[PDB]
């Protein structure tokens, strides 16, 4: 129970909701030695906002994506997107002026690429197991 | 297992994983939704 | 404050420590983050303004963006500062994979062989 | 195929060359050329031109894979 | 002449060698449509003359010093990455 409600305010990007998992449900975690997360897992919330609301819109402002995921600031939006960048996280281009960010649908992957390579993992995953199947069926 | 460390130390169950979705964001939501018919 | 990113946080920080002894490392750690302007604001960005990025650089003109001038390149535009061009290399990427495509039939063939 | 395709291609185009050497005629003519600018449909030489082709090449591979 | 393809022509190099107007370029290549040296269609929109098959006509000393240069070209590529499918899969067969 203490630990439930945590991973439900990492679904949220609140900063109030989630500082309150960790005053009230904090003693639970002192057991399980898991406080070195804590203070890194704020960096991953964050990608998780970001990301919610870059798959669900084509273009994201940075003054609108500002206090919606409450950065309060300019500035430090324009560190997170560019270290966003730098983690291969987002796609999105910005147009500082003011500033702004405006993405586009990123696109190609289609078919022929990307399912046919991964079914050179899947197949060689599973003739391993044809093997396995006899080497067990070897013993009887 | 039982050997090692581990011993020393519909349902409304399947739909709470989605309805605790519900509690965190827009309430349910009937009297919000509701309120906004006059506001615009 | 280095995922903020801090820059300004950390200079905030940097005015009262115990430390102690850190003052040799502080600046070591300037050295670190002062080589991240130039690669964490882009790519990719379009243009940002003079004074913008002087504002995190502090100091008033000084020659260590007059070294980014320099060593980025990008630009060097009048007061303000541009990704050209653009933003930048303008990544296709390659029309040449579709040949390691066929490579990568041919051992998958040879593991449908070797069933058989 | 490859083989038996190209040693005669080999055997031709080294009498071919023979042909401004000695022996002409036969100058064929004209057969020679004519068929084998049949089979210039497709060079292939560099590069494959199969910019059209290319991703149609692994697209053939598609459902087979 | 060239190897190509490199297939389909852009009208101006029509225009330059023919030295044809513009407007005439279609009466030109779909008359040889009719004759039978090309049966390639034309691309109408960028106006480019798209060719297909090919007439040879006679020969000279340079087209068999070409040929053997672009024709034994596909011998001795296709014959290397043959031996690549005799190494590796000889194994499979037996």
């Amino acid at each position: 129970m203490p630990y439930f409600l945590l991973t439900q305010a990492v679904r949220t990007g609140n900063l109030a909701k989630f500082n309150q998992v960790l005053d009230q449900f904090g003693e639970k975690f002192q057991a399980d030695g898991t406080y070195t997360l804590i203070i890194r897992l704020r960096h991953n919330v964050i990608k998780t906002g970001v990301r919610m609301i870059s798959l669900s819109y084509s273009r994201i402002s940075l003054a609108d994506i500002a206090q919606k995921l409450q950065l309060d600031s300019p500035e430090d939006a324009e560190f997170i997107v560019a270290k966003a960048i730098r983690d291969g996280v987002i796609e999105a281009s910005i147009n500082h002026e003011k500033g702004y960010v405006q993405s586009k649908e990123m696109i190609d992957i289609y078919s022929t690429r990307e399912p046919q390579l991964a079914f050179h993992q899947r197949i060689s995953f599973c003739l391993d197991i044809h093997n396995m199947s006899v080497k067990a069926m070897r013993f009887p | 297992m039982s050997e090692k460390k581990q011993p020393v130390d519909e349902d409304n169950w399947d739909d709470d994983n989605v309805e605790d979705d519900f509690s965190n964001q827009l309430r349910a939501e009937l009297e919000k939704h509701g309120y906004k018919m006059e506001t615009s | 404050y280095l995922m903020e990113g801090s820059y300004n946080k950390v200079f905030l920080a940097k005015g009262n420590i115990p430390a102690e002894s850190y003052t040799f490392f502080i600046d070591i750690l300037l050295d670190t983050i002062r080589d991240e302007i130039a690669g964490c604001i882009e790519k990719a960005y379009e243009k940002i303004l003079f004074t913008e990025a002087t504002r995190i650089l502090f100091f008033n003109t000084p020659k260590k963006m007059t070294d980014y001038a320099k060593k980025r390149g990008w630009v060097l535009g009048p007061n303000n500062y541009y990704s050209f061009a653009s933003q930048q290399q303008k990544p296709e990427d390659t029309t040449i994979p579709s040949t390691e495509l066929a490579k990568q039939v041919i051992e998958y063939a040879r593991q449908l062989e070797m069933i058989v | 195929h490859g083989l038996k395709g190209l040693n005669s291609k080999l055997l031709d185009i080294r009498s071919y060359l023979e042909k401004v050497a000695t022996g002409k005629l036969p100058i064929n003519h004209q057969i020679i050329y004519q068929l084998q600018d049949v089979f210039n449909l497709l060079p292939d030489v560099s590069l494959q031109e199969f910019v059209k082709a290319f991703y149609l090449k692994t697209n053939d591979q598609m459902v087979v894979v | 002449t060239r190897p190509a393809n490199h297939r389909q022509l852009t009208f101006e190099e029509i225009a330059k060698s023919a030295k044809i107007t513009v407007n005439e370029v279609e009466l030109l290549v779909m008359k040889a449509l009719s004759v039978g040296l090309v049966k390639g269609s034309i691309d109408e929109v960028d106006k480019r003359v798209h060719m297909t098959w090919v007439q040879p006509r006679v020969l000279d000393l340079q087209q068999i010093k070409g040929m053997k240069d672009r024709l034994e070209f596909w011998c001795t590529d296709v014959k290397s990455m043959e031996m690549l499918v005799e190494h590796q899969a000889h194994d499979i067969l037996t």
